[PDB]
């Protein structure tokens, strides 16, 4: 539920980097927003990040399950992270 | 993690047709052809680790170095070959 | 409409690369912008694109027609891209 | 007066780019300036540049004048923005 | 996707008068030519692919091999007549 | 704006030798001969459009012409007549 | 101690530049930080690498000794720097 | 004295490209700062010469003298520039 | 100014001898001889302007065309004598 | 201070083979030959430069001629052996 997409934000935040706003659109995120995002923390790259996925979260209140958020991390080939996220959430 | 290791003994452009050459997506190393013409600087770990995000599941390094030998090298999965081993 | 504007830029996006400007021109986005594009982001080809793209979509806010990319497209051979995306445009 | 180099400001801000900086330094703007603008505006070459202007139009209150404009404009070989910066100068 | 097993086989040279020799514009390839002189690493695929955006639709394989021929070669089109015979 | 199109059929040397014969200024021209050795992408425009913003005023896709044969081309000027003709 | 570190740091940051990233690796920094610092300071070389200097500091609060430094810096070739780093500590 | 090193600076900027390095460390200017140099302004060879220039008038703010510039350019055969910095300084 | 509507007429390799026998240093030679052992498009300007920078003072035409005569040519500076001349 | 006066007699690929053949890692040095296949500029004192990087400690002038004469030159270490002889 709630602590398991906190563990997840916590591996994707500090392992993505570069293609973040790869990832963003993958959940669907409106650039509209990305455009504010790289905005609001143009200092560090990790907060961004965080941020998208928070954007993510609140857009499906039931529906934010991990499950999507691996997908989202393949489509993008982030498949190591994708990996990661599903043997600390398999852990949990 | 070796794939930073490995870059070290490796060359911006046989690493090049690597990864271009085992299904990394020719667009991307587009970008990161370009993104750098003369840096072999990290740009080497760059594309070896873009091809890691590929695949990393069971018997990567199978992959890295069967592949490095079909992508017309022979030659790069060799020193990579002696640090697995070590 | 929308969703299928979106649909096509991320196949462009993600797969012009090198002869973008090319690409920016056909749209017949001035120089005076494309000048800019290069500017804010000098770090990814792939946003420099869209960014090229949606500027087209505000020049035209009822005749940004997948139609018209594909024809812009294929006027400056990008014959591949404009295929895919008028296969995907299809399939939807 | 004050409207004629609004006019101006508009075409040369939407038209520069790439050599904005060259343009700085025959409106006698310091580098001193010229640092300071690359850094307030790191994003937008457009926004850059207008500043660039504005602070000259501070410089002389008094002999802020089209003609030095497109004077400024024609020793950088920026002759076709020199040029519209006069059709439009003339048209009002 | 033969595009780049066939550069393998190939020849910086031999496609270079292929590519240019297929309606790739002239000029294009005068880019390509001088954007490396001396190297055939990926220079090879690089002309090839460019072409294969040219055409690619229909019966394209036709045009690499009947084209490869009458552009004074009659031996590039035989090693990508095994990869695709292959 | 044919200074783009023209571009397009041109090359990187030939319109390299064309605008520094124009008094485009040497030193300009060793800028963006160096600004990239190997790159005819872009690079052909750009040489281009800086000759264009030296004169720009009357008649001078002339120029562009007849300047274009006389800086040892004759070959340039062909294909750009098309445009314009076009 | 904390004087010692800042001697080092300056002599480094103002040598290394080109393969600073090979640098910031030996120091065990995570590219996942790396990415970031490329990010922050994209104009100045100088500021990425100490930066890169300080997080090293900051994740070995008690080991971070200038023995390591100069270990780090000989591992990745920059030998005249180790040097000249060994020589300002050796006067201290 | 200012003025003179401007107009100075301003020929030899956009004149020398290709081996402005060969001159920075004529003019005495560490490789620690050309590194960094190189890194700043990866984008315009006339900036980052400019800049060199610049270094070195701030090593010696009394002897900056437009002789030794002179005296610079022709150590490493840039004689046309010397020629017309120094044509450009008699004319002044 | 004549340096590059010389070169054209002239040629990669006489240009060559020329310069390198002119007290243009013959290791500045040797990276523009490898710069492009095959390109004589700008190559020839390029070695024709460095000697440029060597002298560049006074009577330089005659070192140019004396010199070219005295580096075994004999024929270089006579196509140039109708360049200045013209 | 030498690695730069010395570049300027040199060539880009003597001392090309130099610094290659004297330890300074051959992967180095592929990044810096592809970093300018036809650039003997500064290219050469960045090869040299960084050997230095290399030793630097005692006795390297020695390392410098020796070496450069073990590398298949035996003559760009003559044109070095008057700078610092100077």
């Amino acid at each position: 539920g709630e602590e398991d997409l906190c563990a997840a934000f916590n591996v994707i935040c500090d392992n993505v980097g570069k293609d973040w706003r790869r990832l963003a659109r993958q959940l669907k995120v409106s650039d509209t927003k990305i455009d504010s995002i790289e905005d609001r923390y143009p200092r560090n790259l990790t907060e961004r990040v965080r941020e998208s996925l928070r954007i993510w979260k609140n857009t499906e209140k039931e529906n934010a399950t991990v499950a999507h958020l691996v997908g989202a991390l393949r489509s993008c080939q982030m498949n190591l992270v994708a990996d990661l996220v599903q043997e600390v959430q398999q852990a949990r | 993690k070796y794939i930073p290791r490995i870059a070290e003994d490796m060359t911006i452009q046989e690493a090049k047709k690597f990864a271009r050459e085992n299904n990394i997506k020719e667009g991307k190393i587009d970008e990161i052809m370009h993104d750098s013409i003369q840096d072999t600087a990290e740009q080497k770990v760059q594309l070896l680790l873009c091809w890691y995000q590929s695949h990393g599941k069971s018997d990567a390094y199978q992959d890295l170095i069967k592949g490095l030998k079909k992508a017309e090298c022979r030659r790069t999965l060799d020193k990579f070959q002696d640090m697995v081993q070590k």
